[PDB]
């Protein structure tokens, strides 16, 4: 893999640890700088994240095993304690996604290069995911970055409108609230209704 | 010399331009372009076919933006007209633009306004009853036909 | 010697001076552009290409600042034409921006005068009670029709 020469070359700027094996789509690095290493390689590498630190059952078994090894490479985030990643094969063409479960520190949160860097991890550790397939989620608030359809853009125009009002108004009234009964003592929805028709008028 | 040939090397310069910028993308090989211009009233129209990277598959909004360059490359080419296939399939559908792939669109935004109103029920009723103790369904009728109206 | 390869050459110049000027920006790896101008009415249009440095994405701002760029270096180019795109994904939302434009501006608009107000009555307050004693939260109505009126 001519990816592989791309990524190697990378690593013998940081601190040159590596061991390559025979094969030519395997490396081996130690974990404690895997650690860190597999965020950049995924800005990087493509094909499989191959970066390894230190019938029907038999595939379930590793993607359990891959399930398990990419929410400990996820839990190593500093603004996540502890997150698990839920995997979603085609079951009979369909398209296949992935869900990934993360716990936040209560002061930290994601940033938008962060939502890049984790959904690209996980849409690039299973061969057939595009990355708009993958799912982040969390215990209470979701933040993701997929809105779009072949619909009408307009009327996507329109929902993503509506969403905006919706937060402005939420965040206005989590922040006046808050003060009083505490920071995380309170929740709140709305939904709105809104006009898209063109009208005109004329009096005498 | 004559005008005709000076327009047919122009027209290789423009597929090869347009192809190396399309390899310049991370998750392809390369690609073949082709044109279609009408020289004396319609509009012209392009053919890309890409040889992609086999651990990767590109996205709905990569076919978007590859539609977006092919049709902003030229000046009288609406993006309807890029037709883009890949080794197996062809990722886009244009055989009926105002019928099927219509009617297929207001199915995907009919789903939209399902999932908004599923998340926001779900989110609010959450944190009462427990985490994953709860579901809801919801189905939506909306209208699709063009209306106008007058009063005196 | 034809006015034909003459133009051709230009447009080639052009594209390559936008493009170094292009590169000279901090964030960006590198760029390439290309024109559509119907030679006899339709607005010209333009697709740039920009490869990124690794660690950095760019920001909203930005990707005004290049639009800008593109549509002010060409005399006929209106910055809707502009369509831009990045290695992974296409930053910049173009196809109905013309109805989301207004709506983000009156929105932002609306958060300004709510903003000053809350300053006001923020700044005013805090000499007497204490300086962190006091919240305020302002929302306003605001109208946006457009009205006439004649009396005689």
């Amino acid at each position: 893999d001519q990816d592989g020469g791309a990524i190697v070359a990378q690593l013998t700027q940081m601190n040159i640890p590596y061991r390559f094996a025979n094969g030519s789509g395997a490396i081996e690095v130690p974990a404690d700088k895997v650690h860190e290493l597999r965020l950049r390689l995924a800005q990087q590498g493509l094909p499989k994240g191959g970066a390894v630190g230190f019938q029907f059952s038999e595939q379930v078994n590793y993607q359990r095993a891959l399930e398990g090894e990419l929410a400990r490479t996820i839990e190593t985030l500093g603004p996540v304690k502890s997150a698990r990643v839920h995997l979603a094969m085609p079951k009979p063409q369909k398209s296949p996604s992935a869900s990934v479960t993360v716990t936040l520190e209560p002061g930290r949160a994601l940033d938008e290069g962060q939502i890049s860097a984790v959904v690209h991890l996980v849409s690039s550790a299973v061969a057939g995911l595009p990355p708009g397939n993958v799912t982040l989620v969390d215990q209470s608030g979701h933040l993701l970055t997929q809105s779009n359809t072949s619909g009408r853009d307009l009327n996507d125009a329109q929902l993503k409108f509506a969403n905006d009002v919706e937060s402005r108004i939420q965040r206005r009234i989590e922040a006046i609230l808050s003060p009083i009964v505490g920071n995380g003592n309170v929740h709140a929805q709305v939904t709105a209704q809104l006009d898209f028709a063109n009208k005109e008028q004329t009096e005498e | 010399i004559s005008q005709f040939s000076e327009q047919v090397n122009y027209q290789r310069a423009l597929e090869g331009e347009l192809a190396r910028t399309i390899e310049t993308l991370g998750p392809v090989k390369s690609a073949r372009v082709h044109l279609a211009m009408p020289k004396p009233q319609k509009s012209p129209s392009a053919s890309v076919t890409v040889t992609l990277e086999p651990g990767r598959a590109l996205d709905e909004g990569q076919i978007s933006a590859v539609v977006h360059l092919v049709s902003s490359a030229v000046a009288g080419l609406p993006p309807g007209n890029v037709t883009l296939v890949d080794q197996s399939g062809h990722l886009l559908t244009q055989s009926n633009t105002s019928g099927r792939d219509l009617n297929d669109a207001q199915l995907k935004f009919a789903n939209d306004v399902e999932s908004r109103i599923q998340r926001r029920i779900e989110a609010i009723l959450s944190p009462i009853v427990g985490n994953g103790n709860v579901h809801a369904q919801v189905t939506a009728q909306l209208d699709f036909a063009n209306k106008e109206q007058t009063e005196e």
